[PDB]
């Protein structure tokens, strides 16, 4: 379906279903299908005022799904994303992380719980985050 | 010096009043803070 609409030049109704196939596909333990459908978006919704928005957000998944793959590589992916798109450091996003990664970095998964209970707390936690986040603390 | 005591106990009955406006105030900036992340 995103294929025939694409091919219709009808932009905007794609998007959104190659973001619920690389949800899924992320779901289903595949990260480089989700991290690179969720940078594509991210970089097709930067240069759209009205969506720029939420733009962070998309960034912000895509940096949670690096996350399982490697700590040196989230690191990376976080610094590009701050320079590629600085408006996204003053989000509260950027300092979650780095607090998520101060914390891993050390083996205190006291802090890191701790911090994700706030953020739950301020903010109610989705599903596919929320199991995101769980399987990330296994280690 | 019982009455006295009642007495002081009236003026800490005071500063706990105090301590309840100040907790129910920190209460109402929290949901403020709440409501406020949430329309976005």
């Amino acid at each position: 379906s995103a294929d025939y609409y694409k091919g219709e030049e009808s932009n905007s109704s794609a998007n959104k279903c190659l973001l619920k196939v690389a949800g899924y596909a992320a779901q289903l333990e595949q990260y480089q299908k989700a991290i690179d459908i969720y940078e594509q978006v991210g970089t097709s919704a930067m240069d759209s005022p009205l969506l720029k928005y939420s733009a962070k957000d998309y960034f912000f998944k895509a940096a949670l799904c690096h996350f399982c793959i490697d700590m040196l590589n989230a690191k990376l992916a976080v610094q590009k994303y701050e320079e590629l798109f600085p408006a996204f450091s003053d989000s509260r996003e950027c300092k979650l992380m780095k607090k998520l990664l101060e914390a891993h970095e050390e083996q205190n998964v006291d802090s890191y719980t701790e911090s994700v209970k706030e953020y739950d707390s301020i903010s109610r936690l989705d599903q596919w985050l929320t199991t995101m986040l769980l399987r990330i603390k296994k280690t | 010096m019982a009455e006295d005591a009642d007495m002081r106990n009236e003026l800490e009955e005071m500063q706990r009043r105090a301590d309840q406006l100040a907790d129910e105030s920190l209460e109402s900036t929290r949901r403020m803070l709440q409501l406020v992340e949430e329309s976005k």
